[PDB]
RNA sequence: CAUCGGUUCUGGCGGGGGGAUAAAGGCCCAGGGAAUGUGGCUCCUCCGGGAGUGUUAUAGCCCUGGGUGUAAUACCCUCGCC
RNA sequence: AGCGAAUGAACUUUAAAUAUGUAAGAAGCCCUUGUUACUUAACUGAACGUGGGCAUUCGAAUGUAUCGACACUAGUGGGCCAUUUUUGGUAAGCAGAACUGGCGAUGCGGGAUGAACCGAACGCGGGGUUAAGGUGCCGGAGUGGACGCUCAUCAGACACCACAAAAGGCGUUAGUACAUCUUGACAGCAGGACGGUGGCCAUGGAAGUCGGAAUCCGCUAAGGACUGUGUAACAACUCACCUGCCGAAUGUACUAGCCCUGAAAAUGGAUGGCGCUCAAGCGU
RNA sequence: CACUGUCCCUAUCUACUAUCUAGCGAAACCACAGCCAAGGGAACGGGCUUGGCAAAAUCAGCGGGGAAAGAA
RNA sequence: GGGAUAACUGGCUUGUGGCGGCCAAGCGUUCAUAGCGACGUCGCUGAUGUCGGCUCUUCCUAUCAUACCGAAGCAGAAUUCGGUAAGCGUUGGAUUGUUCACCCACUAAUAGGGAGUGAGCUGGACCGUCGUGAGACAGGUUAGUCCCUACUGAUGAACUCGUCGCAAUGGUAAUUCAGCUUAGUACGAGAGGAACCGCUGAUUCAGAUAAUUGGUUUUUG
RNA sequence: AACGCGACGAUACUACCCGCACGUUGUAGACGUAUAAGAAUAGGCUCCGGCCUCGUAUCCUAGCAGGCGAUUCCUCCGCCGGCCUCGAAGUGGCCGUCGGUAAUUCGCGUAUUGCAAUUUAGACACGCGCGGGAUCAAAUCCUUUGCAGACGACUUAGAUGUG
């Protein structure tokens, strides 16, 4: 339940930013 | 926070007589008599107007004030059943095995009994004894319908729920076996 | 403190407007007042008001306002000391319920002639009396419920079947087909969803809409109008019959 | 048991002194102000209960200054007596 | 503390807390003058003294139930624990140093019990008053008083680390900050939820809702090139948002208490026991 | 390859004892004692705390307790 | 050869790695930066062999089975995952010799543990001599710590002797499988294929009993 | 339950029972050992008038450690009978007789225990006494049995009988 509340507050903050607004893998795999 | 005063109001129709003892509530009217005991909640009943029951608590908490809301609806439910009554309509459905439902009236103990036969082909009979005060009739109006009617919402709704729980499939697939008896309509007789 | 209902945050693109929409409505009426000659006031009391879009399009000459009654009351001016023209405070006396405004430049008689001539049939809306007694037939139910004859009809969708049971019809599925009693017929009687002279509950109105049975007429009743050149308001047979405040 | 001597425990009474020469408070005087607005009208599902009106009237309150007044009493400290 | 003093813990006018070294007169002196093989250019200085005085506070306070010297004689010559300061290290333990206190040679009251806790030190008795600890009773003494908090499916109960967290609680109370409200806020009910548009690629089909990317305009009271249900695709429903009716206070994030969870094995048992719920629990 | 109570799975029979009586009659060992549970810092009780309890005097069986490594 | 320590652990332990970057509410010497800093996300990654076997009773649940629920394309059948549950049960082979891990049969199933470092039966260290690039010594010396109670049974004084009784308290018991019917039914394209009610047996456990069968013979018939 | 209890049968002695007579008789402790509604506590009681914080209430409470007569009375208390009632570990009511009786009032006694010293006083149980009623029993050992058994213990049978 601790991890779910972190995910849902990240979802709220990302939505609030996006609604108000109008290489290591490659280096390793080489 | 110990609120000093809190009150609510139950209007009473003109054809009713409400008598309150210590905390024993008696409602009379056209359809019959209902009594229920309220000694488990601290409440001061009173008369405010010609047809208004006033219920108050003094120096209660948020829990004790909120317990006034449940008693206001519980007494008001007794007002409705004594005037208009309650009706639960239940439909029984099947795919291959027709469900035989038989209702008889027991002379002794004065209660109806509903016998369910042939539920997905099972040979066991399922006998449900109803509460005292609820009458069950087979609907000669639509296909596969029972009517549970009475004055007490507690008695009608519990007896309707007993029928649902006694016809419930076991060790099968819910998505495929849809047989059962289900409550379709809830309302008033009048 | 605790023991509270958790509000659901809405992950959706539209949010509440609030103060900015109220001042925008204040400003838009404010610039509209000098531009036109007559301000007509009208009411759509218990209509569904979806055909107001149509009266917007074909009346492109005029400007039409339909919003919060309190906001239009102050935008015109309820007090005679705060008003943008003489007699506007008497126009605010007709603003009581579902009331709109009509800023027009054409003849007052032409507007009354057209609004009496317009008539559209609409769905019932709750709280209305029922002009007809309508009934779904006993057997297979259809898309319209028996208004059109069934040979020209189409069987109703199976998706609608849980909704019809919720709204009160005893409807079951046989062979993928939504029907009332038996598929052949008989074994029951038809379901009456409304009776004549009965106030329509919202359950009945939702049932009539689903079969597309229309029992109400959409009309626009003009209460009165105010002339900018003249300065006073007048009423025509609708201010007498409705309370004003 | 009475009268005493020593230690001790526990009740009661009469004075003195200090505070802001207690603070309050009662009864008067002179100002000022309000409301959880007293008395007086209008509306009011009239055994009744409210909405609005206004500074003592058919109740009162609060603040400031003064007199009785070195008033009383609490608290603290003290001199004693049963 | 200041830098309206200068300069910049390493700055200072001043100066903590906390312990710590040394000195405080009769053995010190002061005034006159005798010795010396020490010393000085020298009746110059250094040491020991003679003669007078400071003997009444004689050169801070407080105490003093005496102190010093020589000779002789017996037992002793192990440490454990804790406070504070300090040194080093570990995942955590822990190891070393200094002072002080307790115990060893110590009985008594209390902490149910007792090496290391609190109170207090001892002849035999009588009377009084207390300390620590207690006053529901086992138990002497209050079911004492004031105001609150808490209900635990083995609460908590008197002097506390760990489990343990930036942890879960739709348990309950107090507070802080921000925000919305007679311009009807929070919740509901009745309705709207439209037009370009089946927007563009892609797919057998894909019309807001199998996918990829853009995500605009009009009408506006407001309505996303759409939040979910649904269709083979549509349709239909629903959400966001908006209007009408009822009614005046709400609701978001934190903080603080008390309570629940935050892990447990194996003979039957422990706030010491009964038991206790506006306590016989917690704080003052 | 054959038999076998080894076992499945154990039952039965006999003699001497064990038992009781008459007579005769020791020793080992012995601070005092012997019901449990929880607590009693030094993982040490049997004597202390506070609980469960607790009723003379005895006769036969048992195989529990009244016993035990010591740390480089 | 000297010194110090003279065994250790005791509210211990369990299911989820470490390093580094990004993010990060807060806190800090005033606070998102002196710096500390969780959840996430990204990048890297056949063992064995003095070990085994046996052991009554009792308890724990961290449940293999039997009972009852919740969820899953769960059609039926067979199941899988999770929850309450300790009432009741919980084998034997092969496997280099050992433990296993696998693999086989029976079965409803062949769960794991405890009785402060569990508890029982069974499969050495000192000097002396000669050396020392290194050991040897029928050389010497030395340590090996039938009674109370508990339980199971049987008697018993005092209440005058008996007969019939009550029941505080203590213990407690049943368990699993199969077959017939339901039914070749529901369900299913087919192949396949249930369950409730009803009926009859069997395994294990427990308490009795000797009509019959077998065994035993000091009936010394 | 060997220290929990009930019903019933027979109970010889002793004394089983009744009456009253006293104990150097024994007590976890007499001194007015007085007092029946039920039920609710955010409600009850009542005579139906009304009453309720309050058991600081109600009853009883005077006389040589407590007489004899009178008037007045059916006031209070007690013993025995008849009718009934009381079973959760068993009793009270009514009636009647007899006895005592300040409710009002009265006549004659108390001294010396020396200025206090428990106010020897109640109750149940246990004994000893009379004078009266009543009664005439069982168990164990022994022998036997084997439904039992190490010994005890247990099921039985021993009095004339279906031994």
């Amino acid at each position: 339940r601790h991890a779910q509340k972190i995910q849902m507050r990240k979802a709220i903050k990302q939505h609030e930013e996006r609604n108000v607004k109008g290489t290591a893998k490659a280096l390793s795999s080489q | 926070m110990r609120y000093i005063h809190s009150e609510e109001t139950i209007p009473v129709p003109e054809n009713l007589k409400v008598s309150i003892k210590s905390r024993l509530v008696t409602v009379e009217g056209p359809r019959g008599k209902l009594q229920k005991d309220l000694s488990h909640i601290a409440v001061n009943f009173s008369v405010v107007k010609k047809g208004v029951i006033g219920l108050e608590i003094h120096h209660g908490s948020r829990k004790d004030v909120a317990a006034l809301r449940t008693v206001r609806t519980i007494i008001n439910n007794m007002i409705i059943g004594v005037t208009k009554g309650f009706k639960y309509k239940m439909r029984y459905v099947y795919a291959h095995f027709p469900i035989n439902v038989n209702v008889e009236k027991n002379a002794e103990t004065g209660c109806y009994e509903v016998e369910i036969r042939n539920f997905i082909g099972e040979k066991i009979v399922r006998k449900v004894v109803m509460a005292p005060g609820v009458e069950v009739e087979i609907s000669k109006a639509q296909k596969d319908e029972l009517i549970l009617s009475g004055n007490s919402l507690e008695a009608v709704s519990q007896s309707a729920a007993d029928i649902q729980q006694i016809c419930k499939v076991r060790n099968k697939d819910i998505r495929k076996f849809l047989d059962g008896i289900y409550v379709s309509e809830k309302g008033n007789i009048v | 403190p605790k023991s509270k209902r958790a509000r659901v945050y809405h992950l959706i693109q539209v949010n509440k407007k609030g103060r900015e929409a109220k001042e925008r409505l204040f400003s838009n009426i404010r610039e509209t007042i000098p531009k036109y000659q007559h301000c007509f006031v009208f009411s759509v009391d218990n209509m569904r008001n979806n055909y107001l879009k149509d009266v917007r399009h074909e009346l492109n000459d005029c400007r039409i306002f339909f919003g919060k009654t309190k906001l239009m009351a102050r935008a015109l001016g309820t007090t005679p000391e705060e008003e943008q023209a003489d007699g506007l405070h008497r126009l605010t006396r007709y603003l009581t319920g579902t009331v709109g405004l009509l800023f027009t430049n054409r003849d007052p008689a032409d507007i009354e002639s057209y609004f009496s001539n317009l008539s559209q049939v609409d769905f019932a809306r709750a709280g209305t009396v029922a002009p007809r007694t309508v009934t779904v037939p006993t057997g297979i139910v259809y898309s319209t419920g028996g208004e059109v004859p069934p040979e020209h009809d189409v069987p109703v969708s199976h998706t609608l079947e849980p909704e019809l049971r919720r709204l009160g019809m005893p409807v079951r599925m046989i062979k993928g087909k939504v029907c009332l009693g038996d598929e052949k017929g008989e074994a029951s009687e038809g379901y009456t969803i409304c009776k004549e002279g009965e106030v329509l509950d919202s359950r009945q109105t939702r049932l009539l809409k689903l079969f597309s049975i229309c029992l109400s007429e959409f009309k626009v009743s003009l209460l009165g109008y105010w002339n900018s050149a003249s300065g006073e308001v007048t009423e025509l047979e609708a201010g007498k019959t409705r309370p004003k405040r």
